[PDB]
């Protein structure tokens, strides 16, 4: 469905086959866990050469993965958060508001953050409002996975 | 006998979001007394000056300070004011400082919020820019919202540039020409403005 890689340290990085939905085991056969933000979008690009990828974000729930492989890929489960593969300018994303729910969002051009702070900022947010975050993303981006800005939902409890 | 000189020393001694508060010194008269001063104010976006209202709303000739109303947030203002007498209206004086009133909640929502076609399985949402003028502080951008045709949840995005005019949403799984509910709102550094009235998109 979405572009987006998963990576678990030990064995052979996974991405997402956009065509049938389903994760597929590193293309080279060699690539495993990266450790920069930077490596990460070299290899989105790599996996994803079709697609203009301009920057990469954790996902906002983990995913459960299974036949991860070895090098080479011999002896094909594991809880991992993926990083998306974003495409081309910037969108935020679409959130989801039910009804008696709220839409927040800040914008802070002195802050470059990760995705880590943005997330406590709108966790910490709604929990001060007697309130429970759902969804939420990240805004204003000024850097590869660094942020200015968040967009969350709060709702009831 | 002639109409007055040229009012001097035209001054902002304080500015609000809305209003401010000038002064000024009398000129010549010309040997005819005068009996009313009228202020006007420049902006960016004015066609040359124009006339603004004034608490007092008629200023006599025996009045150097009034307040000026109905101004509009964030806009850069300069301000002149003008004598007559009873020969006629006098030379403008020279204009005062620069000065911007102060950020408010802005008040306007996007004009034309429409949209449609696109690619496969794409909903399109446009809308007209909101002119700086009236966008009444910094940090202003759009709320985007749209939900399928007759469901209640609402499907929000945070579009923070101010100069955005359209946004698209890329869903795999959003079904073909489907009838979407849409608005946009706005927002600046003040806070949270209001929704425009909600309108039929199709998608792709």
């Amino acid at each position: 469905a979405e572009p987006q890689i998963a990576m678990f340290c030990g064995k052979l990085n996974m991405h997402m086959n956009v065509q049938n939905g389903k994760w597929e085991s590193d293309p080279s056969g060699t690539k495993t866990c990266i450790d920069t933000k930077e490596g990460i979008l070299q290899y989105c690009q790599e996996v994803y050469p079709e697609l203009q990828i301009t920057n990469v974000v954790e996902a906002n729930q983990p995913v459960t993965i299974q036949n991860w492989c070895k090098r080479g890929w011999k002896q094909c489960p594991h809880i991992v958060v993926p990083y998306r593969c974003l495409v081309g300018e910037f969108v935020s994303d679409a959130l989801l508001v039910p009804d008696k729910c709220k839409l927040l969002h800040q914008e802070r051009m002195d802050v470059c953050e990760t995705h880590l702070h943005w997330h406590t900022v709108a966790k910490e947010s709604c929990s001060e409002k007697s309130m429970n975050l759902h969804d939420y993303g990240m805004l204003l981006p000024c850097g590869i996975d660094k942020f200015r800005g968040v967009e969350f939902v709060c709702c009831p409890l | 006998g002639s109409p007055p000189g040229p009012p001097e020393d035209v001054t902002i001694d304080e500015i609000t979001d809305t209003t401010a508060q000038l002064s000024w010194r009398p000129g010549a008269d010309n040997h005819s007394p005068i009996t009313m001063y009228v202020v006007q104010a420049r902006t960016p976006f004015s066609v040359g000056w124009q006339a603004v209202s004034t608490v007092p709303e008629v200023i006599d000739g025996k009045t150097f300070t009034a307040t000026v109303v109905g101004l509009n947030p964030w806009v850069e203002y300069e301000f002149r004011v003008v004598a007559a007498n009873l020969i006629g209206i006098g030379e403008p004086s020279r204009p005062s400082e620069n000065r911007r009133t102060e950020e408010a909640l802005p008040e306007v929502t996007p004009a034309n919020v429409s949209g449609g076609g696109g690619s496969k399985s794409e909903l399109v949402i446009t809308w007209e820019t909101v002119p700086e003028e009236l966008q009444n502080g910094g940090g202003f951008g759009y709320v985007v919202a749209f939900r399928p045709f007759g469901t209640i949840s609402w499907m929000q995005t945070v579009v923070a540039s101010p100069d955005a005019s359209r946004y698209v949403f890329r869903n795999e799984s959003l079904p073909p020409f489907s009838p979407y509910e849409v608005k946009v709102g706005v927002y600046n550094n003040k806070g949270e403005g209001s929704f425009s009235p909600v309108t039929v998109v199709y998608s792709a």
